[PDB]
Order: C-alpha cells, then sequence, then structure tokens
RNA sequence: UUCAACGAGGAAUUCCUAGUAAGCGCAAGUCAUCAGCUUGCGUUGAUUACGUCCCUGCCCUUUGUACACAC
C-alpha cells in the first residue's frame, strides 16, 4: 500500500531512557499510564468546560488561570480536580501531595473498575454537577426561593467541590485516606448511585429547585 | 433594553399592538417616529424566530 | 517555500531533503516503477506524484498521508504543475 | 572549536544555563543524568521537551545544564525551560530553519511558558 | 433454609450523632424554644414565666414567651419514646434567639424543672455539656444552619394544626430506605407555625384538634415506631 | 418599583 | 423526566435582577429558532449550553 | 442506647471561676491571676508617672 | 512467581526465588481463611474468621483497597472471577455464596443460596463465565448459572462424602475431593467418569497444571491429611505417577503455575503448623577487528 | 478503682480577588517603633467573583454645548 519512512536510523540515546519513558513519545498519557483519546464528555453543555482535549503528563502545568473569567474552564479537569483536592488550612499549598494522592486514586479507580480513569472522573463531573438551583429572593428578606438555571462553568465547579469536599468527609476519621475514599467517590458518582455524598447534594437541589420552582 | 427584555409572545402582541394603533391614523402620525424605531427594532432583534413562526394570521399582520 | 527538495528515483521513491542542511527529512514509498513527476502545491500542503506505472498519487504534505491514488491508462512520461490555478499536465504513453 | 549554544531557563528564582553541542545524545543535568531529576513526579514535566518532538533530535547533540538557586518545581520548570529553547537555538544555528520553527511550533502549541516565562509582576489595580 | 446470625447476644444500637450524615434516624427539631439566661445582683437563672413578676418586660419582652417548661416536657417525651432507645432518634433545639443545640440520644436530662433549669444555664454559658461519667460530651451548642447537620438525604417537614391531615404510618413508609425525616415542631405557647419556611418543603398536620407539642412530638415517634417496627 | 421592559409588558 | 437544552443567544442587561442571577435568552437545540427568556445563577457568556428541567415557563424578574 | 448522667455544678456562674475541688491550686490560680494584674497596674502606674 | 500462604491471622507472600518471606499481612483480627490473587495478579484478597473479606493489593501490605463486610459467620473461601475482572466469590459458614462487584462493595450482586450445611469450596468453569460450582459438606457440589435466579442450582453432583474442594480441569470436567477419594464429572453429560481412592484419610486439596514443561502433559495433585500429597496424570485416566510423604497431615497444597519460566515451586502446608517447599531449579576493538 | 481542664471553638463579628489567601522555615534588629517582638528573605501555592446596581450605602448630573453626523 502506501507507508512513509520518517526515522531512518533506529534512534539510540547515550543516556540511557527507560523504555516506557521513549514509548511516551507516540501518545501523551497522564502519569503514563491513561490515555486521553476515546475519553469524550458524554453530557453536552459541559464540553467546552471540562477539557481534556490537550493531554498532559502530570496534573502541574503551572499556567495561569485566574485571570480572565472563563479561563478556568480550559485547565484540565485533572489538575481542577488537583487544585480543589489541596484546599483546607491543614493541606494549602501542597500540590505535590494533592498530584500524588490524584495518581494514587487514579490508579485504584482503574484497579477496581477496570476502565479509563480520566473517563470515570468526567463522567463523575458531568453527573455530579446540578442543573438546577435556587436563588433567594429577597423581598427584604422574604424566606422563600426562586428556582433559577445554573450555567455550565458553575456545574463544573460545584461538581469539582462537592467530590472533593465529599471524599474528605468520607477519609475524615475512618480507616480509609483520602486517596481511598476519592477513589469511591468518583466511582459511585461515575456510574451515579445515589450513594455518593455528591449526587445526593445535587439530587437535593435538583428536588428543592423543583419544589420552590 | 426595554424591547431587548421581552419575549417573542410580547413581541406578537406588541404585533398586534402596532397593527391596531395603524388604523387610527391620528395616533400614528403623532408617533411615526417612535413606532418605526421601535417595530424596526423589536423585529431586527427578533428576525430568526419571526421568520420561522407559521400563521398566516401574523403573516397579513405584517404585510 | 525553497526549503524541501524532492528526488524522484527509478524504483519508485520519493525523498524529502532540505535544501538548507542537505539531509533526509521523508520518504515516501508508493510507486514501483519509475516516478517520473514531483510537483507541490503554492501552499506546502498537497504534493502530486505520477509514476510510470501510470499512477498519480496525492498525498497530503505536512500530514504525511496520501489524499488519493487515480490509475490513468498509460505509463506517465512527464509532469507540469501550473501553481496558481493548482493544473496539472501529464504526458500520457497513448 | 565546536558548534555550541548556550541558553537559560528561569522560573521564581531558580535558573539553569543549558550548554547544547554536537555529541553522541545524553542529557545530563547537573552532572547526573536527566532520569535522576528529583521530586520523580515531575520527571515528565522534565521530559516533555524530549516526548513532545522525538528522540531523534536528541539522537546526535548532547545537552548539558546547570541549575542553580529555587525549590523544587521552580527548578523541574527552569530545567524544561532551558532544554526546549536550548533545542530550538541550536537548530536554529546549526540545522536548519525549518527544523527550528517546526520545533517552535510544536513548543508552542504545547505551552509557549517552555520557551517564554511570566517574569514581571503584580498588576496595582 | 435461611441460617441464624452467628451471635444472638443483643448488641446495643449505635448511638447517631451529626457525624454520621448516611444512617436513616428521625431527627426532632423544637423550634423558637425559649431558653434565655439572666443575672441577678450574684445569680443566674433561665427566664421563666414565674421566676418574676417583670423581668421580662424590663427586656422588653411579654412574659408569655418565656416558657422553657415546655421544651423541656417536650424534650422529656422525646427521650423516653422507645424510637429514641432503639437509637433511631435525635434532638435538635433551636431557640428563638437563633442558638441551635444538639441532642444526644444518650443523654438522662433531669425529671424535675429546675434542674433542667440549672442545666439549661451551664449549657447556655459554656456551650458544652460532659456526662458525668466524662467519657463523651452530650449536650452542645453547635453552628447554624441546621442544614449542615441533617442528612444528606433528609426530608424536611413541619408540624402545624392548619395544614392537609395526614397519617404518620403511611406517610413514613411512603419515604424510601435511606430517607430520614426531620420534622419541626414548635415549642411555643402560640405563634404561626412559620417558624422554618427556608428549611422545609412539606408542611403538615397530625390531627383536626388544637395539639399540644409534646403530644405532637410524641404523636409522631408512636407512628414512626409503628411504620418501622418498634 | 417595575422598570422599563416590565411596564411595558404589562401594559 | 426528558430534559432538555438550550444555547444562550443573548446574556440581557439592565435588567433589575437580583445580584447573582442574570437574566439571560436561549434558543433551542431541537429546533434552533425559538427562544425562551431564562435567568441563571453562576457565570453565563454568550453562546454556552445550559440545561432546562423545563420550557414551559418564561422568567420574570427576581430583585 | 446507654444512658449517661450530665455533668455540670448547681448554681453555675460564668463570672465566678469553676470550684476546684483542691485548695492549694485553685489557691494558686488566684494569686497568679492577683499577681498578674497588681504587678502590671504597678509597672504601668509608675512608668506613666515617670513620663 | 510469588505465592501466599495463610496461616492463623496472617498472610506471608513467598517469593519463588529465595523462599524466604517478601511480605506479610498481619492486621487481621481473627484467623484469616483464605487469601487469593486475582487473575491479573494485581490484588489479593483474604477472607477471615469474622466474615469480613478484605481485599489489598498485592506487594503492598499497608493499602488495605476495600473490606467487604460479608455473612457474620466465618467466610471460609473467597476468590476471584478466573475470566471476569471485577467480581469476587465468597462462601462462608452462612451455607451462602455471594457474587460480589467490586465496585458496588455495599450489597452482594449475586446471592447463590441453596446448599443445607457448610459451603466450603469454590470453583468457576474455565471457558463459561457464567457457571460457578460449588462445594459443601453435606455432599451434593452445586453449581449455578449467574444469569438466572441464582437460588436454585442448575444440576447437582452427588459426592457422598463432605466435599472438600471443587477444581475445575477442562471447560468440561471438574474434580471434587472429599473423603477418601477423589471424582472426576463431566459437566456436559452430568455424570461422573473417574474415581480414584488411592488415600487412607480425606483428601484435602487439589490443584492442577496444565502445558508446563513436563512429560505430562496434565497434572492433578491431592493432598490428603495423612501425610501424603500424590500427583496423578488425567490424560491415562487420572493413574497416579509420583508421591511425597511428609511429616504429619497434610491440609493444602499448590505447584508453580502454567507460565512458571523460572525456579519452579511445589509446596505443600500441614495442619502440623509448617510449611514445605520442594523446588525443582534450572578482548579489544582492534583485537576484534583483525 | 473513684471527686479540675480539653477532642478544632456558639450567637455574632472582621478581613480578603494571582504569585493573592494560606502553609513553611531562614536571617536581620538600621537615630522613631520593636525583642512578651518587629522587619525583611526565599520555598510551596490555591478555591471563588471578575458580573451587578436588586439590597446597604457613598457620589455625580438634571441647558447637550464642544464644531459636524446622529440622537
Amino acid at each position: 500500500d502506501f507507508e512513509v519512512v520518517e526515522e531512518f536510523t533506529p534512534v539510540v540515546l547515550a543516556t540511557p531512557i527507560p523504555e516506557e519513558v521513549q514509548q511516551a513519545q507516540t501518545e501523551i498519557k497522564l502519569f503514563n499510564k491513561w490515555s486521553f483519546e476515546e475519553v469524550e464528555v458524554k453530557d453536552a453543555s459541559l464540553v467546552d468546560y471540562v477539557q481534556v482535549r490537550q493531554p498532559i503528563f502530570v496534573a502541574h502545568t503551572a499556567g495561569r488561570y485566574a485571570n480572565k473569567r472563563f479561563r478556568k474552564a480550559q485547565c484540565p479537569i485533572i489538575e481542577r480536580l488537583t487544585n480543589s483536592l489541596m484546599m483546607n488550612g491543614r493541606n494549602n499549598g501542597k500540590k505535590l501531595k494533592a498530584v500524588r494522592i490524584i495518581k494514587h486514586t487514579l490508579d485504584i479507580i482503574n484497579v477496581l473498575t477496570d476502565q479509563n480513569p480520566i473517563q470515570v472522573v468526567v463522567d463523575a463531573i458531568t453527573n455530579t454537577g446540578p442543573r438546577e438551583d435556587t436563588t433567594r429572593v429577597g423581598g427584604g428578606g422574604a424566606a422563600r426561593r426562586q428556582a433559577v438555571d445554573v450555567s455550565p462553568l458553575r456545574r463544573v465547579n460545584q461538581a469539582i467541590a462537592l467530590l472533593t469536599i465529599g471524599a474528605r468527609e468520607a477519609a475524615f476519621r475512618n480507616i480509609k485516606t483520602i486517596a481511598e475514599t476519592l477513589a469511591e467517590e468518583l466511582i459511585n458518582a461515575a456510574k451515579g448511585s445515589s450513594t455518593s455524598y455528591a449526587i445526593k447534594k445535587k439530587d437535593e437541589l435538583e428536588r428543592v429547585a423543583k419544589s420552590n420552582r | 433594553d426595554a424591547l431587548m427584555v421581552m419575549p417573542f409572545s410580547y413581541v406578537l402582541k406588541f404585533l398586534k399592538f402596532i397593527d391596531t394603533v395603524m388604523q387610527n391614523k391620528t395616533l400614528l402620525h403623532s408617533h411615526l417616529p417612535l413606532i418605526c424605531k421601535n417595530l424596526f427594532f423589536i423585529i431586527k432583534f427578533n428576525h430568526k424566530e419571526l421568520v420561522s413562526q407559521k400563521n398566516e394570521e401574523l403573516k397579513l399582520q405584517i404585510n | 517555500c525553497g526549503n524541501f527538495g524532492f528526488i524522484g528515483s527509478s524504483n519508485g521513491s520519493i525523498t524529502i531533503y532540505n535544501m538548507q542542511s542537505g539531509i533526509l527529512r521523508k520518504k515516501y514509498k508508493l510507486h514501483k516503477r519509475a516516478v517520473t513527476g514531483i510537483s507541490l502545491d503554492g501552499m506546502n500542503r498537497k504534493m502530486v506524484s505520477c509514476g510510470l506505472d501510470g499512477i498519480v498519487g496525492f498525498y497530503d504534505f505536512n500530514k504525511s498521508t496520501l489524499l488519493g491514488k487515480l490509475k490513468l491508462d498509460a505509463p506517465i512520461t512527464a509532469m507540469v504543475y501550473h501553481r496558481s490555478s493548482d493544473l496539472f499536465a501529464l504526458a500520457l504513453d497513448d | 572549536a565546536v558548534p555550541s549554544v548556550q541558553t537559560f531557563g528561569k522560573k521564581k528564582s531558580a535558573t539553569a544555563v543549558a550548554h547544547v553541542k554536537a555529541g553522541k545524545g545524553l542529557i545530563k543535568v547537573n552532572g547526573s543524568p536527566i532520569t535522576l531529576v528529583e521530586p520523580e513526579i515531575l520527571r515528565f514535566k522534565v521530559y516533555e521537551p524530549l516526548l513532545l518532538v522525538g528522540l531523534d533530535k536528541f539522537s546526535n547533540i548532547d545537552i548539558r545544564v546547570r541549575v542553580t538557586g529555587g525549590g523544587h518545581v521552580s527548578q523541574v520548570y527552569a530545567i524544561r525551560q532551558a532544554i526546549a529553547k536550548g533545542l530550538v537555538a541550536y537548530h536554529q544555528k546549526y540545522v536548519d530553519e525549518q527544523s527550528k520553527n517546526e520545533l517552535k511550533k510544536a513548543f508552542t502549541s504545547y505551552d509557549r511558558t517552555l520557551l517564554i516565562a511570566d517574569s514581571r509582576r503584580p498588576e496595582p489595580k | 433454609q435461611k441460617a441464624l446470625p452467628a451471635s444472638l447476644v443483643p448488641q446495643a444500637p449505635p448511638v447517631l450523632t451529626s457525624k454520621d450524615k448516611i444512617t436513616k434516624r428521625m431527627i426532632v427539631v423544637l423550634a423558637m424554644a425559649s431558653l434565655e439566661t439572666h443575672k441577678i445582683s450574684d445569680k443566674y437563672v433561665l427566664l421563666n414565666c414565674d421566676d418574676h413578676q417583670g423581668l421580662l418586660k424590663k427586656m422588653g419582652r411579654d412574659i408569655s414567651e418565656a416558657r422553657p417548661d415546655i421544651t423541656h416536657q417536650c424534650l422529656l417525651t422525646l427521650l423516653d419514646s422507645p424510637i429514641n432507645k432503639a437509637g433511631k432518634l435525635q434532638v435538635y433545639i433551636q431557640t428563638s434567639r437563633g442558638i441551635l443545640i444538639e441532642v444526644n440520644p444518650t443523654v438522662r436530662i433531669p425529671r424535675t424543672f429546675k434542674r433542667f433549669s440549672g442545666l439549661m444555664v451551664q449549657l447556655l454559658h459554656k456551650l458544652s455539656i460532659r456526662s458525668v461519667n466524662s467519657e463523651e460530651k452530650l449536650l452542645k451548642v453547635i453552628k447554624n444552619p441546621i442544614t449542615d447537620h441533617l442528612p444528606t438525604k433528609c426530608r424536611k417537614v413541619t408540624l402545624s394544626f392548619d395544614a392537609p391531615v395526614i397519617r404518620v404510618q403511611d406517610y413514613i413508609e411512603k419515604l424510601d430506605d435511606d430517607e430520614s425525616i426531620c420534622v419541626f415542631v414548635g415549642a411555643m405557647a402560640r405563634g404561626k407555625d412559620n417558624f422554618a419556611d427556608e428549611y422545609v418543603d412539606e408542611k403538615v398536620g397530625l390531627s383536626n384538634y388544637p395539639l399540644s407539642a409534646s403530644v405532637a412530638c410524641s404523636k409522631f415517634c408512636h407512628g414512626a415506631e409503628d411504620a418501622w417496627n418498634i | 418599583s417595575l422598570k422599563a421592559g416590565e411596564r411595558l409588558m404589562e401594559a | 423526566t426528558p430534559v432538555t437544552l438550550a444555547k444562550v443567544i443573548k446574556v440581557l442587561g439592565r435588567t433589575g435582577s437580583r445580584g447573582g442571577v442574570t437574566q439571560v435568552r436561549v434558543e433551542f437545540l431541537e429546533d434552533t429558532s425559538r427562544t425562551i427568556v431564562r435567568n441563571v445563577k453562576g457565570p453565563v457568556r454568550e453562546n454556552d449550553i445550559l440545561v432546562l428541567m423545563e420550557s414551559e415557563r418564561e422568567a420574570r424578574r427576581l430583585r | 442506647i446507654p444512658t449517661h448522667a450530665p455533668k455540670y455544678e448547681e448554681n453555675f456562674n460564668p463570672d465566678k471561676k469553676s470550684y476546684d475541688p483542691d485548695r492549694t491550686r485553685s489557691e494558686i490560680n488566684k494569686m497568679k491571676a492577683q499577681l498578674k494584674k497588681e504587678r502590671k497596674f504597678t509597672m504601668k502606674e509608675i512608668r506613666k508617672d515617670a513620663k | 512467581h510469588d505465592f501466599a500462604v495463610t496461616s492463623s491471622t496472617r498472610v506471608q507472600i513467598f517469593s519463588s526465588r529465595t523462599r524466604q518471606v517478601i511480605k506479610t499481612f498481619s492486621r487481621f483480627k481473627d484467623v484469616v481463611y483464605s487469601a487469593s490473587f486475582r487473575s491479573d495478579g494485581k490484588l489479593l484478597c483474604a477472607g477471615d474468621a469474622t466474615g469480613l473479606v478484605s481485599v489489598y493489593d498485592s506487594y503492598n501490605p499497608r493499602t488495605i483497597l476495600l473490606s467487604i463486610n460479608a455473612s457474620t459467620h466465618p467466610t471460609h473461601v473467597t476468590k476471584f472471577h478466573t475470566q471476569d475482572n471485577k467480581i469476587l466469590a465468597t462462601a462462608s459458614d452462612d451455607r451462602v455464596t455471594r457474587l460480589w462487584d467490586i465496585s458496588n462493595a455495599y450489597e452482594p450482586q449475586l446471592e447463590l443460596t441453596g446448599a443445607t450445611d457448610y459451603v466450603r469450596t469454590l470453583s468457576f468453569i474455565p471457558a463459561a463465565p457464567h457457571l460457578v460450582a460449588t462445594g459443601s459438606y453435606d455432599g451434593l457440589i452445586r453449581l449455578y448459572d449467574t444469569r438466572s435466579s441464582g437460588s436454585t442450582p442448575i444440576y447437582s453432583l452427588n459426592h457422598d462424602q463432605p466435599v472438600e474442594n471443587v477444581i475445575a480441569v477442562s471447560p468440561t470436567q471438574i474434580v471434587s475431593c472429599g473423603g477418601n477419594n477423589f471424582k472426576v464429572w463431566d459437566l456436559t453429560s452430568n455424570k461422573k467418569l473417574y474415581e480414584r481412592g488411592n488415600f487412607n484419610k480425606a483428601v484435602t486439596c487439589l490443584d492442577y497444571v496444565e502445558n508446563f514443561d513436563s512429560p505430562m502433559q496434565s497434572a492433578l495433585i491431592a493432598s490428603s491429611l495423612d501425610g501424603h500429597v500424590k500427583v496423578f496424570d488425567p490424560l491415562d485416566n487420572f493413574q497416579v505417577k509420583f508421591g511425597w510423604k511428609f511429616s504429619g497431615p497434610v491440609l493444602s497444597c499448590a505447584v508453580s503455575p502454567s507460565t512458571a519460566q523460572g525456579n519452579r515451586h511445589l509446596v505443600a502446608g500441614l495442619s502440623s503448623g509448617l510449611l514445605a517447599i520442594r523446588t525443582k531449579k534450572k578482548k579489544s576493538n582492534n583485537f576484534q577487528r583483525m
């Protein structure tokens, strides 16, 4: 048929480079394990806000996303998960610890549910983000709520927030750690099991909006 | 902004209002540029939905 | 662009060298008999080769794919690419 | 006597000087190889100037990087910046300009902070 | 064909708190309780309708609204109900001054009134009360709003007199296997039953008669016991 | 206190 | 319950909305000509899609 | 459910401290607070009349 | 190349090149009973005497991955599926086995009941992945199609003695040991076809080897509470070919799997409280240019 | 064995928008101030607004003037 030759000598270097590292020059995988192609966002209106189309090697892109309004809609969603994981007074700044426990939770997500953990966390985002909410229409403070819709950036924000703080309180004083509780949370949120803090909170917010619609 | 806030059902009854008001030719001629400005902004802003409505009543109304 | 030179050998293989530094960049292997015509777009985007087995191959150039292949009814002896109108003429054997 | 090229990579207070010259293909950061650059979770931040363009660009040149200052992550960002713009400058000066701006296009499509830092800050609102 | 449990010796039920937002339970919220303290010069008291002529009128308020006796006799009824012994209930109260108190199931509220008054003074000023056996902390002032502490799947209803009357047994077996039930009952002497409009999606009632507070609590508890087979 | 737009809508 | 998707075509300005809530004008995707005025909670801009649990309800102001 | 009895003091007063059952540690805490306030007042007064 | 030995209240992974304990799992509360590796060899399930299946990952004893709380009775056998990866079959002293999806580890995805006394063994059929053969102390190897209800076996094989183990040799034939013999059963025809009773006391366990470097193309070895472990050749009518005698009653045995590629092992753990391993092992550039 | 406090702190309240909040240590001790501490210096580094006058306030204008066109 037709084939292109574009290297003309088997490439060998003087510094020995590991075989999986030099295998990573044909496709960029997260932590050299998890592929970014065939990772779709199975809910439209959240594609163009959960970003999985520039593959990365680690969740530590030091780029600047907090100086325009919707610029954090194209931080990769693994890194948005990581950044939302490193928040409380105890664990502020510790992005390498957050990256390391994201690596551990994607390994154990894959070893429990034998599928792509990036696809699992993307399904967890698109199942967790609430599609309706209530504002408090004031009237000076008349305690009545009015149901509003909710924009997709707010849905991705509140999805990552619900998932991460659900993993924190689920790891609060049990035997499991943050990596294992976050793995359980992301798996249950991906399949949508109503056993997770995150989609129970989504179902409560959507049900209250349905109530005082 | 007042003409952009209102939805298309209120745009259709605004067209009914203009259709009735240009039969009384007294207050048509005393408010011609106001009627022209409001009506042309309304259908220029709502043009995509207006040309997808299918009703001969509104077609005869526009004519 | 002046960057690329294209060699078409009698064993049917186009090699693309860089004119500045003189080294092999790419090597397409479509034909099996002698490649008698190579040309490229004015925008370095699609190249066109013709061999004397009577197939005109159309390749993308930036991506290294082929866009298509068209089998004529005679071995082709010469190509001339008019580059502004993107029309090339072949002197066939018939 | 040798064709050689020197570039600089900077983040906050780390700074990395990379000398690129023609050779056999060895990439050495602070004397040790590139496969020893700790904190070992950002070793792929150091690797991505190699894996973005292929090791066949590095098969004929040897790089050495000297990194001072900074912390762990500022040093890996200085290393990757120095390696990237050193490969670009070597292919500019001693290989062809078409491979030069192909390398610039690949690094700039990944992130242009491999080639241009974000340097002077803040903003007084 | 089905075997026994491996251990027939009866364990005590796991006492539930706000640190367990998973288990199905019954929350009872005593709203608009009258729990305020005051100085005498030398002495601190809890404001009654009877410890004063006009301390409440010097504070501005009226004497009919200083009734801690009725939240006392609701708390006694809820914590002597069998559902509390079975461990399917916890009691939150919220003062009319906006102070939320979490009440453990394991507490022994004192039976006479002024013992409860002296308990409420130290609870309101030390924000915490330990046991005599001092191993856990079993009556404590916690942070508003109550929805931070209620379980994540929890239908929140309120109790009144002017509402579509239901039956507690079929109403509780309507809800599903992990949903709890948070019942805001008003511990006023009188007042509009709108004390929890911002938390509640269903306002129901239990009788066609003017129902007292602890009688409403005991009615809902006995209905819950019949619905959960206790 | 309404504003333009909703005054015109109710009218 | 069948849900529907609706793309923003215009963020309505100078409406007297309550803060943190912005009115918006969305057209549908199954018939991309008819619009409806909704009012959303988070940050919204043009040509982004948002999810309507119902579409039988026009939005008033909030205030 | 087990049923514990609540520990609390009778005739509670927040402004008075708790009644410690030791008269030689409550006494040293009382007189530590006493020397702290009297030392602070004393040296405040002597530095302001020095001023 | 590694094997896990379940003693009381710890599980030790030994290496197949040094035969020392590389890693050990000691954080069980009661006697740990079963410990098996997943078919990918990535994680390790252990059933415990309190009915708490705990699955760690192998080669990391500190990360307990999930603790399935099975029956209140002791859980005596825990093994993953051999075809599927994300289902784990645990039978217990509750006379009911359970299939658990390890994602949803709260309720069992299937509850295989039907046996009257003390189910002590599972097995999976090696080509049809819907087919679970379970064995209990009343005889009566039940076996279940998991697409059906699952509370009734499709058929039952009457080993007359209380079975101790059931393994699957072919996709068709399975071998059950219990009592002084073992029997083999064709599974497409529901029918016994060999029985060897060459022991004195009860055969405690079996396992099976295929395609390994051997004159024997297949080998079933059997461990039998009197000291003996014997190897039977499935191709000439399950005739015994070799045996070892040990210093006490042998409670469990295993061999290195079919693709061992190195130092090959036969291990037998005794009821005396000790473990017996028998292994078989395996100038100038100028001058060169001249 | 059994007689004080305490397991992340109520009501309220204050501050805060990118190398920012927060974590971390290391130095200095600069005529006032500070060592019951103060000021530097680097290391790690986010979440959420970036819209709106609906609430609370503060401010400005009410001839368009300044030259066309337009309103």
